[PDB]
């Protein structure tokens, strides 16, 4: 898990010897894997790569990290409000620093992760402090341009 | 991290004996050369450095032990007890005007949930 | 050392740390007697250890006053800060940061949850101040005094029930003679009732009240404390009457009321000043008793029962594919495997990759159905012996001919020669 780096955002044209390939500059990445969903049968946009060293797995993180492959915001990391279609490049600090400008953030956020992978599932909830902060992140923040991933702020739980 | 409180520590020890708010110790040490970033206000150490300066300059209040000596707190435990009664009284307070506060944003969110978004009228 | 401005602002923040601490007690919500007696204790080490901080920071003013001429003076200034400076540049080699400068005293005066106490209040307990009988402060002890009371009285028509009802007097006649032995048991009695008094409220200045009982037992209980309207005048340490004031007066430094007499006032003045004491904690502690006095009762009325509920308060299958037979493995905790397909599989699995790091010997093919361990570690040594023989050490295997003598010693192993050449 320490050698190998989870990559997150794969659009269709990246393939398993795709990311190898576009890996093989940064280090010597030894085995690409990519797991096949069971209702469609392709890849859910999220896969690892195996190295040799961990140092080639660092640089590979630093250096593909936020980049747009494929048209799509491809991340390379060390393997009542809900937000959708998340770009995985951010991390926890990263969404509280972004969501600190609309509201103030009652504690640390957290994102969902796969059970098989664990970097990015694309869902993460969050928690104001009050209701004026939530209704200003979906009438802002619900909808406005991330890094290369629209997103979308929702309520998680209202009562009529 | 030891280094950067003994500097800032001595930092709010030779500003808090200026007469003058700009005539301190400390600003002509930064033309004499010598890099202090904890002078600015951009930093997060600088609200750290504003309450030690505080401290410093509470610690030479005419009670504070320089030319008189407590009796209350050094000599009485009733008026210990009473101060820290006092305390948990104002922090109940405090705890109740947060409550207040808490309930009049949900009433202002009840409020502005229900009105009607459809009535625009231009003037 | 900046013992006016750093000690002074450290012993302040102590000092606010441990009113916080105390106030933050005193919010929360009691809901048991002994956690209640716990918080008072510690509540009251605290004030105490408070109050020593405040009197070790408020002698540090000696130097402070030579002091705040150099220290207020304008003309100096950074010469001194620059020295200081250069006196804290030195290596920064410490990679450690160090958040404990506030975060410690903050938790040291702090509980946990599963024991409610600070950190210097850890080996504090309420069972070494405390008997059981008397419940943390709700009653008082009282078997021992009673036993203590018949046995000096020499007769067994006391109860306890007759000793409440003796003790429960404040000023009426009492039970014995004044200038017997019962002065000794009463004296026992009333430090008994003092450390009682002293642990009910642990919180309430001691010292204070034991000033105030000095006070009333010099200004007062010495100067005829009780008027009549003989009877006029009584006295407690002569125990004898008066005519009129005048005559108390007279007769107060007379020869036998000083030390011409038993019961004077310089042999027996601690017997009075402990029997004032014992009426004090009589006056101060009524409803102590009164409660302790309701428990006897009903620990008198109730049966043998109630009283000890108080003190306790494809079968084919199964032969076809190879099942039914065991093997076991040594290097694998004795686990016994089933039948062979599954016990020659095991050896590559988790387990066994686990039991064979425990000798320290790698999981490779040749360790394969091998199960005991000494035949393992034997194999290992055959085989280490092996593979170290046959590879090419050039360490020891090498031939070099130094040139210290440049034309002999070709025996320098690849080490003598460095030595030679060095
Ligand atoms: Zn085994």
């Amino acid at each position: 898990q320490d050698a190998t780096v989870y990559v997150g955002g794969l659009d269709e044209k990246v393939s398993e010897p795709l990311l190898w390939e576009l890996f093989l500059q940064a280090g010597p990445v030894v085995n690409t894997h990519m797991p096949k969903d069971r209702v469609t049968g392709q890849h859910q946009g999220y896969g690892f790569v195996e190295f040799l060293s961990e140092e080639d797995a660092d640089y590979a993180i630093k250096i593909m990290n936020m980049i747009k492959l494929y048209g799509k915001p491809i991340r390379v990391n060390k393997a009542n409000i809900f937000i959708g279609n998340l770009d995985p490049e951010i991390d926890e600090k990263l969404l509280y620093d972004t969501f600190s400008a609309f509201g103030v953030i009652l504690q640390t956020p957290k994102i969902m992760r796969d059970p098989d992978t664990g970097n990015s599932k694309g869902y993460a909830f969050i928690n104001f402090a009050s209701f004026d902060a939530s209704d200003a992140a979906i009438e802002a923040m619900n909808g406005q341009y991330l890094c290369n991933r629209p997103i979308t702020v929702s309520y998680a739980f209202k009562k009529d | 991290s030891a280094f950067d409180l003994d500097v800032v520590k001595l930092t709010a020890q030779f500003v808090a004996r200026n007469g003058r708010q700009f005539l301190t110790q400390l600003m002509q040490k930064e033309q004499r050369n010598y890099q202090f970033d904890f002078l600015r206000p951009q930093h997060s150490l600088f609200n750290y450095f504003t309450k030690l300066v505080e401290q410093y300059t509470k610690i030479l209040i005419p009670p504070k032990g320089l030319f008189s000596k407590l009796k209350k707190e050094a000599e009485n435990p009733r008026e210990v007890l009473d101060q820290v009664c006092y305390r948990v009284e104002w922090a109940k307070f405090q705890e109740r005007e947060r409550k207040k506060e808490e309930e009049e944003k949900e009433k202002e969110r009840v409020a502005y949930a229900q009105i009607d978004w459809h009535d625009f009228v231009v003037v | 050392m900046e013992t006016i401005l750093e000690q002074q602002r450290r012993y302040h923040e102590e000092k606010e740390r441990l009113m916080d601490v105390m106030a933050k007690e005193m919010l929360t919500k009691k809901s048991t007697l002994r956690d209640q007696i716990n918080s008072d204790h510690r509540t009251r080490a605290m004030q105490d250890r408070y109050m020593e901080v405040s009197g070790n920071l408020r002698d540090l003013y000696d130097d402070k006053d030579g002091l705040r001429k150099e220290e207020l003076n304008a003309i100096s200034g950074p010469n001194e800060f620059a020295e200081f400076y250069n006196r804290l540049k030195q290596i920064k080699e410490f990679h450690r940061k160090h958040p404990n400068e506030i975060c410690v005293p903050m938790s040291v005066e702090f509980e946990e949850l599963l024991k409610a106490r600070e950190n210097p209040s850890e080996e504090a307990q309420n069972l070494v101040e405390f008997t059981d009988e008397e419940g943390y402060g709700r009653y008082l002890d009282l078997h021992d005094c009673y036993l203590k009371y018949i046995n000096l009285k020499a007769s067994e028509k006391l109860d306890y029930i007759t000793y409440l009802s003796i003790f429960d007097q404040l000023f009426d006649i009492p039970k014995e003679r004044k200038n017997a032995e019962y002065k000794r048991y009463l004296e026992m009695l009333l430090e008994y009732l003092q450390d009682y008094t002293d642990r009910v409220k642990p919180l309430q200045d001691q010292n204070e009240l034991f000033g105030k009982i000095q006070a009333e037992f010099e200004k007062k209980w010495e100067n005829g404390t009780f008027p009549g309207w003989e009877e006029r005048a009584q006295r407690l340490f002569s125990t004898k009457g008066k005519s009129l004031e005048s005559l108390d007066t007279s007769l107060f430094a007379k020869n036998p009321k000083s030390k011409g007499t038993k019961r004077d006032t310089e042999r027996n003045k601690d017997i009075a000043f402990l029997e004032a004491q014992i009426y004090e904690y009589v006056e101060i502690l009524g409803e102590q008793r009164h409660l302790t006095h309701e428990n006897v009762q009903r620990k008198q009325a109730r049966t043998g029962e109630e009283r000890e509920e108080e003190e306790e308060e494809p079968y084919w299958l199964y032969k076809l594919h190879g099942l039914n037979i065991n093997y076991n493995c040594e290097i694998c905790g004795n686990y016994t495997y089933r039948g062979p397909k599954a016990f020659q599989r095991h050896f590559a699995e988790w387990r066994h990759a686990h039991g064979m790091r425990c000798l320290g010997i790698p999981n490779t093919a040749h360790f394969a159905n091998v199960t005991q361990i000494e035949d393992a570690v034997s194999l290992w040594a055959k085989l280490k012996l092996q593979k170290a023989s046959e590879r090419w050490q050039p360490d020891t295997e090498e031939e070099y001919e130094d040139s210290s003598g440049n034309v002999v010693n070709k025996k320098t192993y690849e080490d003598l020669k460095r030595q030679g050449l060095l």
